[PDB]
């Protein structure tokens, strides 16, 4: 999984432990993986109490922040795997 | 007030009302068009079903034959039960410690902001990819998709865009580590 090897050499990169979890048959992603696009699902959310729906949904600031920071490592990782077979 | 812009532009999504059951889709969908216009991507509404507007932001890469980075994630947030929240669950207020408290700021408009901003800094700061991104902000999620997302990977719209690979939300974690949803061959819930 080529795309799965950049995104995890990112994080070592980064210092980020990671949890992989199953995917759940939920969200845009259902519909994604489901017409065979490869897929992850990820928030960058640490040190954070998982309150999606609940009363009192928060985030801090330098979580938020942070999160900005990981996707600019993100993006030139993911956008600069080079030609598979995929893309013929 | 001093701020972060990044926390600023955040704070402003977070007060656009998408709550369901009627999200003001129409002003997130203009938030969308006009950071597209400020950040010069290319802006793309694909209506999929009447009152359901699709926005595609577009970063063309260098190579723009091979297969794209999708971006994606969901503009709607579920309902509040506003007498249990501490500040206004729309006013995005943020306290002396440093919390934004908002319905949305976990589930998932964090996470749009965060691939605006990633793609802001890492394009005016001069870099450049051979994979073109586009970010792809859909209503209806929270209530499953059926005017949203399943019915945008059938338009040609969306085959134009040649996906190869998708980031969606996922979910916050208490601990110093970071879930993921990892998925691979055909996703197990069709296997079946
Ligand atoms: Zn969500
Ligand atoms: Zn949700």
């Amino acid at each position: 999984n080529p795309w799965w090897a950049a995104f995890s050499r990112v994080c070592k990169d980064m210092n980020l432990t990671l949890e992989p979890e199953i995917m759940p048959a939920a969200g845009d992603n259902r519909y994604i993986r489901a017409v065979g696009v490869p897929a992850l699902g990820f928030s960058p959310m640490n040190r954070t109490p998982v309150l999606l729906h609940d009363h009192d949904e928060r985030l801090h600031e330098a979580v938020f922040l942070r999160g900005v920071d990981i996707y600019t490592r993100l993006l030139p990782a993911l956008a600069s795997v080079p030609a598979l077979p995929s893309d013929s | 007030e001093e701020e972060h812009p990044s926390v600023t532009l955040f704070r402003q999504y977070l007060r656009i009302r998408t709550v369901q059951p009627k999200p003001d889709y129409g002003a997130a969908v203009a938030f969308f068009e006009e950071t597209a216009r400020q950040l010069g991507l290319g802006c793309q509404k694909v209506e999929v079903a009447p009152g359901y507007v699709v926005t595609v932001l577009t970063w063309p890469g260098t190579n723009p034959t091979l297969s794209s980075i999708l971006l994606n994630s969901h503009t709607d947030v579920v309902p509040v039960f506003k007498e249990h929240w501490s500040h206004d669950p729309f006013e995005a207020f943020k306290d002396s410690e440093g919390y934004i408290y908002a319905r949305g700021a976990q589930d998932m408009k964090c996470v749009s902001i965060q691939y605006l901003e990633a793609v802001r800094r890492l394009k005016v700061e001069g870099h450049r990819f051979p994979r073109t991104i586009h970010m792809t902000f859909v209503p209806d999620e929270e209530v499953g998709g059926h005017q949203g997302m399943e019915l945008f990977v059938q338009r040609p719209e969306f085959h134009a865009l040649r996906a190869g690979f998708a980031l969606d939300e996922g979910i916050a974690n208490p601990t110093d580590a970071f879930t993921v949803f990892y998925s691979e061959r055909s996703p197990w819930w069709v296997r079946v």
